[PDB]
């Protein structure tokens, strides 16, 4: 009855849960905005996932209150870079940190 | 000469709050004055050399007495000490001056140091955390959740290579960190250089297979400073990102040196509080853990064990939450309900990760996430190593539980109220979590 643990690459926060659908992604964007954090989108080649510096997609979405626009930009970033990993972050200016960061598409 | 109820403390003064349980009949003001004297000048009777000095300036002064709510046999004495009584950048000197002799005072039944106000001008002279929470998150590339760790057991008898095997299996399953026990230094069954080498191999192997940064708190607590620094240097040499020190048993001089070295060499510093309960448990005699928390933040560490909060009853948690704020926040206002006797300003000195450890398992996850929030390290020993499918599976169960609680929290759910449902739903996608839940469910007969 013991089950063997199957090893695979992971992608930091939320990567131990099933990948997020639109509804789950929207809920995270809404959270970040409610905390006063600025959403941002980044992408990178799969092999370079551990890079500290991923490519920025456009600029962070400062003052952005519209969850659907952020999700649309995630999808647009995917379309522009269909083989890349795509990450959502949320900048916290007071902490000089990220309140949230997770990989939306794990790459291919 | 030491009871000065009209004295207004200066913003540069160090302040102390002592709970004094006097011998019945001893005048409160006299006892307060006596504690001020012993902790500054030591004496009441003038000798000729005193008259060579500015006696009005160079003394502690007791400036306020209060009742202790609920305890008629004790009172609080508030004492102010000019900043110049102390060596700068020296928790050793501040501590020695305040607590070196006064706890033996025969006119009290007990003395408890409850809190110490370190003025900003003194805080700026201390090195503080080598990195602190936000820099550590940047260096490890970890955001949006508490960090997860595990202490390897048994504490005795494993070879370096076998110990490394345990480390490897925990890390590959999803823990961010593993930890040396406080008692693991260099023993015949596992010499430190071998431990460091096999642990670093384990760390590198798990990091490669997960694509997440890993570390292991390699204990550099040692017989002498030379040995401590040699062990720290070797960790740096081999690429280990984090080391550990037992700050109370190795001691404050050693700790402060090591923290400066870590700041200078980019190595993170996990602090274990071994022996704290010898000093901090008795409510009428000793030094409250909140003082030891301030001392560590100034001496320096990037993580500090704080207690788990969940291990106390609901009405008994406030003091713990108070010292967690003292450890992490920039400014902590006075709040007697939480045992904070003075406003404490840290200015720009970074905060330190609060480490929850001791008897916790997956069912505590909702409460831990709710109470500690993201800037915490949650350590699961028995709760990882005791998983029926082994350490990788154990780690993965804790990681899934953690991530499910964080996602739910972010969605706006009341995760303590809905904890069982949140965990149950996550367990439908994680066999490892499902059986972990079975393993540690409290069975009531």
């Amino acid at each position: 009855e013991m089950q063997d643990y199957k090893q695979s690459l992971k992608y930091e926060t939320f990567s131990y849960l099933p990948p997020m659908n639109a509804e789950r992604i929207r809920a995270q964007i809404k959270y970040a905005i409610a905390q006063g954090w600025s959403p941002g989108i980044e992408h990178v080649e799969v092999k370079n996932s551990m890079n500290q510096y991923w490519y920025m997609w456009k600029l962070p979405f400062f003052g952005e209150q519209n969850v659907d626009n952020v999700l649309a930009e995630i999808e647009a970033c995917r379309s522009a870079y269909p083989t890349h990993q795509v990450k959502l972050v949320a900048y916290d200016n007071y902490a000089q940190s990220l309140g949230l960061a997770f990989v939306v598409y794990r790459g291919n | 000469t030491y009871w000065m109820p009209e004295y207004t403390p200066l913003d540069s003064d160090i302040l102390a709050c002592f709970k004094i349980t006097p011998q019945p009949g001893v005048d409160r003001e006299e006892a307060a004055a006596a504690v001020a004297a012993e902790s500054s000048t030591g004496t009441w009777t003038t000798v000729w050399t005193d008259l060579l000095t500015d006696m009005d300036y160079y003394k502690g002064r007791a400036y306020r007495i209060e009742d202790v709510p609920g305890d008629d046999a004790a009172f609080y004495a508030f004492i102010a000490y000019p900043i110049d009584l102390f060596e700068e950048g020296s928790v050793v000197n501040v501590f020695t001056s305040l607590v070196g002799n006064v706890f033996g005072f025969k006119a009290v039944r007990g003395l408890r140091l409850e809190d110490v106000r370190f003025p900003l001008a003194y805080v700026k002279t201390c090195g503080g955390p080598p990195h602190g929470i936000q820099v550590e998150r940047d260096k490890m590339n970890k955001y949006g959740r508490p960090l997860l760790g595990c202490t390897i057991k048994p504490k005795l008898g494993l070879s370096a290579k076998n110990y490394g095997r345990a480390v490897y299996e925990c890390l590959r399953g999803g823990l961010d960190f593993t930890k040396d026990d406080e008692n693991i230094n260099s023993q015949p069954f596992m010499r430190w250089r071998d431990r460091f080498l096999f642990v670093q191999d384990a760390t590198e192997t798990a990091e490669a297979q997960t694509g997440e940064r890993k570390g292991h708190y390699l204990n550099v607590t040692a017989p002498t400073p030379e040995e401590m620094y040699k062990r720290a240097e070797f960790a740096k040499e081999i690429g280990a990102p984090i080391i550990m020190h037992d700050y109370i048993t190795g001691g404050f001089t050693a700790n402060t040196g090591l923290a400066k070295w870590c700041q200078d060499n980019g190595v993170l510093l996990h602090i274990h509080r071994a022996m704290h309960a010898v000093i901090d448990r008795n409510p009428n005699h000793g030094i409250h853990f909140r003082v030891l928390t301030k001392i560590l933040r100034l001496s320096g560490g990037d993580h500090l064990h704080t207690g788990t909060v969940v291990g106390k009853l609901e009405g008994d948690r406030a003091s713990t939450l108070g010292w967690i704020d003292l450890l992490r926040e920039s400014f902590i206002p006075e709040d007697r309900s939480r045992g904070i006797f003075f406003d404490q300003d840290w200015g720009s000195m970074p905060g330190v990760f609060a480490v929850a450890s001791g008897g916790i398992h997956v069912w505590h996850m909702p409460a831990l996430v709710n109470i500690f929030g993201d800037d915490s390290v949650l350590q699961f020993g028995g709760g990882t190593l005791g998983h029926p499918w082994g350490n990788a599976a154990g780690a993965a169960a804790n990681r899934v539980a953690l991530e499910a609680c964080v996602e739910a929290r972010n969605q706006g759910r009341d995760i303590e109220k809905e904890g069982k449902e949140i965990l149950t739903a996550a367990a439908q996608h994680s066999p490892e979590l499902k059986i972990a839940m079975e393993t540690w469910k409290e069975i009531k007969f």
